[PDB]
């Protein structure tokens, strides 16, 4: 939805092309970068404190 | 092989007079658009570097 709102914004400027200044969250590089960050939520600092 | 269907390109003849400043304005608030972003943690996923 927000890139549909980035992509809408863009075309209304006038470029008619919105990949050069938008990020499509299907792209497989998009889901690497959330794997990533998901795989960075392993565990925050007081867990094994704790356990 | 289809140039008689111009089915590519819209001619503006329209005086391509002073419009820089509209499009430079957009650049301004697409640019703290892409700032937002950044500091919403959607680096990467939303917008890139590139």
């Amino acid at each position: 939805n927000l890139y549909n709102i980035l992509k809408e914004v863009t075309e209304n400027a006038g470029y008619k092309d919105p990949d050069r200044f938008w990020t499509n969250p299907d792209s497989p590089e998009a889901q690497q970068a959330k794997a990533i960050r998901e795989q960075k939520e392993a565990q925050p600092k007081p867990e094994d404190i704790k356990a | 092989a289809n140039w008689r269907e111009r089915s590519d390109l819209t001619v503006t003849v329209g005086i391509g007079n002073m419009n820089k400043d509209q499009q430079m304005l957009h650049l301004m608030r697409i640019w703290e658009m892409a700032q937002a972003v950044v500091g919403g943690g959607g680096l990467g996923v939303l917008v890139s570097e590139q």
